């Protein structure tokens, strides 16, 4: 099958600046290359067809060029609304194939996470379990680490982490981390701490609570 | 206008047939070619196939002989039927016309032998001008669940995190940030629904 | 416009028909020869009230709207007049839809009779591609 290789994997762009995205085909595909945008929680949207043909209703700041094996999508004057995934697709040969996608990230000022910790609810304890939850919210850039401690010692088991996509309104990222214990184990310890390590400081942000 | 909408089950067992439908508005249907595309985790898109108004089909060789795409001219609908599914058919399925102008919303299909199980919903209350609260939604299967706060009246400052699977059960959390002057004096409640188990719970966030 | 062989081959190549869905560029030049003699303004009225238009003689029953073909479709989503332009971009775009049907280039009866199974590379011999 025709393999489409997109580059780079990720672009970080300040709104107002321009950028371009590459798609390379493993064989020549003429002009038979189509570009899609896919925003978070939406379906793909066609931006350019047949390498360079414009699409009704798509802003003129999107353009496409190239032929044969090498194709370029250009976005002049990037706007915050342009964040998401970009994919190329070839229609030269069956089966149709897609590139692996380029993520467009909006650049903004660094921001430290807002960290909040929550103990297990009365309701969960009654069923025999105990989850401690830590939200690390509205930070930038995206990379972050959470470490949990129980009575000051690092705890690595029972942790489940989840991360949002870039926020459409402020361009930040968030993360949730949940430490789940048995009620019996929870009631054997006194302090529960989550620590966020982020680019914004050499010292992690620490939040704790003390059992009941 | 031409509008597309997918429908079908969100959970299928291994070895069963996955049956989806794409319902089309307008008068273009018998003139266009109609496609299915699916998205796997890691942003891996796969073109499954298409059916033309003459009845011809093209199918991705990756699907071997498991796929059929058919039309009903008389209902402006078309169909995907994928036989002998396995956990590798877990994906978001989209219908689209062939030239890519018109897309459905996408429909998540999980292929799994795991038991459907309802969620437990737990309030997250703390042990600044703004305060963060939350809800913890545990022990459910399959995806999805819907989470709102105060029945959707509280939409800003919400983060509902992608569900994470461990031992065939999902965990999801949601945070909301409100002014400290608004809570605890005004009520904050998260509303969780799990269609698969027909469960709806409201959990009031009460100070501890 | 009446294209020369090589002029047409060059335009078809720029418009992505070389090895489109398995069909070498010569197939498309050969088909254009026997359909239209390279003439973008060619038309032929068929017996059912439809008309074939342009350099690839695309039929108005299924593919384009001429406003005068009974019980017809417009699969390419275009007026048939766009297939009479000297610029072949719209014809090529519509031909790609047609050929992406199950029938392939077997849609073009003249291609099947005169081109299919012959050495079609002769149709691009000597051209600056
Ligand atoms: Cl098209």
């Amino acid at each position: 099958d025709i393999v489409l290789t997109q580059s780079p994997a990720t672009l970080s762009v300040t709104p107002g600046n321009s950028v371009s995205l590459s798609c390379r085909a493993s064989q020549s595909i003429g002009n038979n290359l189509h570009w899609y945008q896919q925003k978070s929680h939406e379906s793909p949207r066609l931006l350019i067809k047949y390498a360079s043909q414009s699409i009704s209703g798509i802003p003129s700041r999107f353009s496409g060029s190239g032929s044969g094996t090498d194709f370029t999508l250009s976005i002049n004057s990037v706007e915050t609304e342009d964040f998401g995934m970009y994919f190329c697709q070839q229609s030269n040969s069956w089966p149709y194939t897609f590139g692996g996608g380029t993520k467009l990230e909006i650049k903004r000022a660094d921001a430290a996470p807002t960290v909040s910790i929550f103990p297990p609810s009365s309701e969960q304890l009654t069923s025999g379990g105990a989850s401690v939850v830590c939200f690390l919210n509205n930070f930038y850039p995206k990379d972050i680490n959470v470490k949990w401690k129980i009575d000051g010692s690092e705890r690595q088991n029972g942790v489940l982490n989840s991360w949002t996509d870039q926020d459409s309104k402020d361009s930040t990222y968030s993360m949730s981390s949940t430490l789940t214990l048995t009620k019996d184990e929870y009631e054997r310890h006194n302090s529960y701490t989550c620590e966020a390590t982020h680019k914004t400081s050499t010292s992690p942000i620490v939040k704790s609570f003390n059992r009941n | 206008d031409v509008q597309l909408q997918e429908s079908g089950p969100s959970l299928v067992k291994p070895s069963q047939t996955l049956s989806l439908t794409c319902s089309v508005t307008g008068d273009s249907f018998t003139s266009d070619y109609w496609s299915w595309i699916r998205k796997f985790p890691g942003n891996r898109l796969e073109y499954m196939g298409y059916v033309t108004f003459s009845g011809s089909t093209y199918y991705n060789p990756s699907l071997k002989s498991r796929i059929s795409i058919t039309r009903d001219t008389s209902k402006n609908q078309y169909y995907l039927d994928l036989n002998s599914v396995t956990t590798e058919d877990t994906a978001t399925y989209y219908c689209a016309n062939w030239d890519g102008d018109y897309w459905g919303q996408g429909t998540l299909v999980t292929v799994s032998a795991a038991k459907t199980t309802p969620p437990s919903v737990y309030p997250l209350a703390p042990g600044n001008s703004m305060v963060t609260l939350g809800c913890l939604v545990k022990g459910y299967f399959p995806e999805p669940v819907t989470v709102t706060w105060n029945s959707g009246s509280l939409s800003s400052g919400v983060h509902t995190f992608p569900a994470v699977l461990q031992s065939d059960l999902y965990t999801l959390s949601s945070s909301v940030t409100v002014p400290s002057s608004t809570w605890p004096s005004e009520t904050v409640t998260c509303n969780v629904a799990h269609p698969a188990s027909s469960t709806k719970v409201d959990k009031k966030i009460v100070p501890r | 416009k009446v294209y020369s062989r090589c002029e047409l081959a060059a335009a078809m190549k720029r418009l992505g028909l070389d090895n489109y869905r398995g069909y070498s560029l010569g197939n498309w030049v050969c088909a254009a020869n026997y359909e239209s003699s390279f003439n973008t303004q060619a038309t032929n009225r068929n017996t059912d009230g439809s008309t074939d238009y342009g350099i690839l003689q695309i039929n108005s029953r299924w593919w384009c709207d001429d406003g005068k073909t009974p019980g017809s479709k417009n699969a390419c989503g275009i007026p048939c007049s766009v297939l009479l332009r000297s610029d072949i971009t719209e014809a090529v775009r519509c031909a790609k839809r047609i050929v992406s049907d199950g029938n392939g280039m077997n849609a073009w009866v003249a291609w099947r009779n005169r081109c299919r199974g012959t050495d079609v590379s002769k149709w691009i011999r000597g051209c600056r591609l």
